[PDB]
């Protein structure tokens, strides 16, 4: 209900 | 791989030019080839010096 | 055709800007790679890295939220996107005082003939000889005279380049003339040079002259 | 048939144009190739990539979206389509701004500086362009303008160091002028050359110049 | 009657001012070559 | 690695500056390049000595 | 005409009293350092 | 229903 959408490139 | 040449300027604005050329003809005289063909060859002309640069003594 | 979107930022800052929903948009650092991004409350879909260094994505949610980008070098920053209705563009992020490296390599090499004039040259003023160089004879009166002038010549170097020479100068004339070193030009000289740097005469002599020749 | 319909495009600029849902269209970038290309929002058919360095597409949608494609050289452009009846078209990018290309920095670096002005002005007079160079948008007031004259690029060249231009002077006036080859500069010009060895003109406008900028 | 040549062709570059990669001014120069050497001129009357 | 240079004070508060820097120009004669290139070198000015630490010789 | 050079820029410090290591009180002082050396001036006019 | 006829010859 509050989690993030996190990426890393490379 | 020594010193490249000068061009020796004029004595007392326009910009270079190079020289003009001079041509040879050689005045062959008939022959006869080894294969029993015989010639009449024309006067060849052949270039001896290449064009040199120049400085041209206009009115600088 | 039309310009990107640029702006200014300091070191993590938060700037509010509008985004397309449909239609990919593109963020890109120009000079930087984007590394990470952390862009919550839209829940955006697309993420991919592009090769110019920038991060391109595809937003799809309806209301206003936050998108966080980080850098190589770590230059963080926020912008707050508001989605729209179409046509999606593209901005620009750089800082403002971090990139400052006005360091310049030296390029524009010159020439291997006029490099070594030089450096001959240069060692016939500070005094230290070059290796592979002597003393000879003055050559005698090898320079040209443009009127009411002298020659003494004084001594010379010599040796498998560039017989180096120093004359001497003296204003026989009474009054103040001009200067062109064009004048003491002779069939052989690769460089004169002016040693006490005056552009007008005034009637004592005392400065000298290098002309540097072949056959040493 | 006809000459490529030309463009624009600074590096992530946008530029309204018009594709055909039948009859595949295609976007080539002169002086480097296409290697990915993401156009969502419309959902076009299928992609191709040449081997000339186009990119081959082709829609069937009915609406206005976005297309990013991308290049080797870390160029990045976007054009907002919108799809209509036939004659499939080309198009041609010109980067208004030169990308980066190591190899032509050391291909530069390798050699002397007088001699590469040389072999970038023999190149733009014969016509074959060195490998490296790609092609950039020429840019305008690149040159200062002594009287009445009327400048008009033509074409340009540049990679990495010393960007290559072409422009056509003409006398706008009534009588003969001198042509002195030093007003044509500005800060950052490196060198000028006139193309026909004329000393002064007559009064048409038929005279061309290179000039060989930096910063490219 | 003889055969002569055809003239050259050349273009003078003028280059601006620059510093040396040794730290040396060099004022601005021209630098000449030539683009179109000259060859035989072909005769069109015999 | 021997001992540093001393700068001579003056002879009877002024903070220290540098000198001025001196300038040397060679004329080159016009060459042409071992690829039959024609040169018209210009003026040519080099630095011959670096700047030195002095003290102003102001009213100390 | 020459190409003439730009002048230099320096900052002189104070070095305000300090003990050493090996104890031996060093009054206050100044020392002097140069930041941006001296470049040819690029003309603007030829 | 958009695809293409795309050949390479050797």
């Amino acid at each position: 209900p509050g989690m993030m959408d996190s990426q890393e490139f490379s | 791989a020594t010193s490249a040449v000068e061009v020796p300027s004029a004595s007392r604005t326009v910009h270079p030019q190079r020289s003009r050329d001079q041509i040879a003809t050689v005045w062959i005289a008939p022959w006869v080839d080894s294969d029993n063909a015989f010639h009449q060859p024309g006067r060849v002309s052949f270039v001896v010096s290449p064009a040199d640069w120049v400085l041209p003594a206009r009115v600088n | 055709a039309q310009s990107p979107a640029t702006i200014s930022l300091p070191q993590g800052g938060q700037f509010r800007l509008s985004i397309s929903n449909t239609d990919p948009n593109m963020i890109f650092i120009p000079g930087d790679k984007v590394t990470a991004i952390t862009a919550p409350g839209g829940m955006l879909a697309d993420k991919r890295l592009t090769t110019a260094g920038g991060v391109l994505f595809t937003s799809v949610a309806t209301r206003t939220f936050t998108i966080f980008v980080e850098t190589a070098l770590g230059q963080t920053f926020s912008v707050v996107a508001t989605p729209v209705k179409g046509e999606g563009r593209v901005y620009r992020l750089m800082s403002a005082e971090p990139p400052s490296r006005p360091e310049t390599r030296k390029w524009e090499t010159a020439q291997a003939y006029e490099k070594l004039l030089i450096s001959l040259n240069r060692a016939v003023l500070t005094g230290d000889i070059p290796d592979g160089y002597g003393e000879v004879k003055p050559l005698s009166d090898g320079i040209r005279l443009p009127g009411g002038f002298s020659v003494t010549p004084l001594k010379a170097w010599a040796g498998d380049q560039l017989r180096a020479d120093r004359y001497e100068l003296r204003n026989a004339n009474t009054w103040g003339v001009a200067l062109r070193e064009q004048d003491f030009w002779k069939p052989g000289v690769r460089a004169v040079m002016f040693d006490n740097n005056a552009q007008t005469l005034m009637g004592g002599g005392r400065m000298t002259v290098t002309v540097i020749r072949g056959n040493g």
